[PDB]
């Protein structure tokens, strides 16, 4: 595998400004504006609950009625990463 | 921010295309990562 | 334009052809959207 | 002759270009490509 | 009759081959790429 | 045809293009695994 | 040789007019400017 290297210089003799740039026309949009809240559960650091029955039961309902959610065994020492579903539809989903 | 020139010369100066803060493969916006070079031109963000 | 006499061009196919390379000035823009949820306008003049 | 091709095949050679960048990004290398494409046949009948 | 009929087999819809065409920054795309070019082709043909 | 359903169904939904069997399908919807056209056609675990 | 420039310069210089106005204002006097600039370096690679 040979390789090709070719070292180049560049300079602007601006006293000013010499090239502007402007965005003239709009393509498709990438992101999706849909609903999709956002689960703070995705953190650790805070003070919990004296009772580990109530924050266990206040972040399964959380999950209930959403889409992302942490993955249930809850990985120690982990990133905490959503289960990754299918295909999409439409876009990439935006957080609120 | 630091002053250094006047507030017309840092206001042209901050509109400059600065890197992205998303990711364009997965499907949840997630963090930017580490390392991905694309730059996005960002608007109303330099005004708050 | 105006009063000069400046090039035309738009290179697609002379290069960025038949290459895996993204042609450039398709870059993004960031836009931010805000809305009130459950305001409640507390006014018998304003409730009309 | 076209009775006894049995399953003939005819090709050619073009080559695609490529550009030269550098930065943290792997070099480049050129590639050529070779293809074939196979020879569909039909018959024409007419009566008497 | 032969010709004029074998073309309609490799002529695919323009309602299809125009925005393909027009988004080719390097050939794949990834799923946001893609889905984004999907909802552009399905308002494309249902309406052209 | 005639499919049944329930009563107090979202009327906005029949107001654009729709989809007759409830949810949305297809193979278009892929990226990674070829073993996912049966994952959304039937699997009510995840989201539409 | 741009293998070895070890971080080049240019320069140039500025002059400014001046206007002789009289009255409360104070008086005035030639001013002038002096700037410099490097080099910007960059590779480019290929591979074979």
């Amino acid at each position: 595998n040979f390789t090709l290297t070719q070292p180049r210089a560049h300079v602007d003799l601006g006293v000013g400004y010499t090239a502007v740039c402007a965005t003239a026309a709009l393509r498709c949009p990438l992101t999706d504006m849909g609903n999709t809240a956002q689960n703070l559960f995705f953190s650790r650091g805070g003070v919990p609950m004296l009772h580990d029955n109530v924050t266990e039961s206040l972040r399964r309902i959380t999950a209930s009625g959403g889409r992302l959610n942490p993955t249930e065994p809850l990985p120690i020492f982990g990133g905490l990463r959503p289960a990754t579903s299918a295909g999409i539809a439409r876009g990439q989903a935006s957080v609120c | 921010v630091n002053t250094n020139c006047n507030t017309l010369d840092r206001l042209l100066m901050e509109a400059k295309a600065v890197a992205s803060q998303s990711s364009t493969d997965t499907e949840y916006q997630f963090k930017r990562p580490p390392g991905s070079t694309e730059m996005t031109q960002d608007p109303c963000g330099l005004f708050q | 334009v105006g009063d000069k006499l400046v090039f035309l061009e738009a290179l697609e196919r002379r290069v960025y052809q038949a290459t895996r390379v993204a042609y450039p000035l398709i870059g993004n823009i960031d836009i931010t959207f805000i809305m009130p949820m459950g305001v409640f306008q507390a006014n018998s003049m304003d409730r009309y | 002759e076209l009775a006894y091709v049995r399953d003939g095949v005819i090709q050619f050679e073009v080559q695609q270009p490529m550009i030269a960048r550098d930065g943290p990004h792997p070099v480049d290398q050129p590639v050529h490509n070779y293809m074939v494409k196979r020879i569909h046949k039909r018959s024409l009948s007419a009566a008497f | 009759d032969q010709l004029l009929g074998v073309l309609l087999e490799k002529a695919p819809p323009l309602s299809l081959l125009s925005p393909i065409n027009k988004f080719q920054p390097e050939g794949h795309l990834n799923r946001v790429a893609r889905a984004a070019l999907l909802s552009d082709l399905k308002r494309r043909v249902c309406a052209d | 045809e005639f499919v049944a359903m329930p009563v107090s169904t979202d009327l906005q939904y029949f107001r654009t293009a729709c989809n007759p069997r409830g949810r949305a399908s297809g193979m278009l919807y892929m990226g990674d695994r070829d073993a996912d056209i049966e994952a959304i056609m039937f699997d009510h675990t995840q989201s539409d």
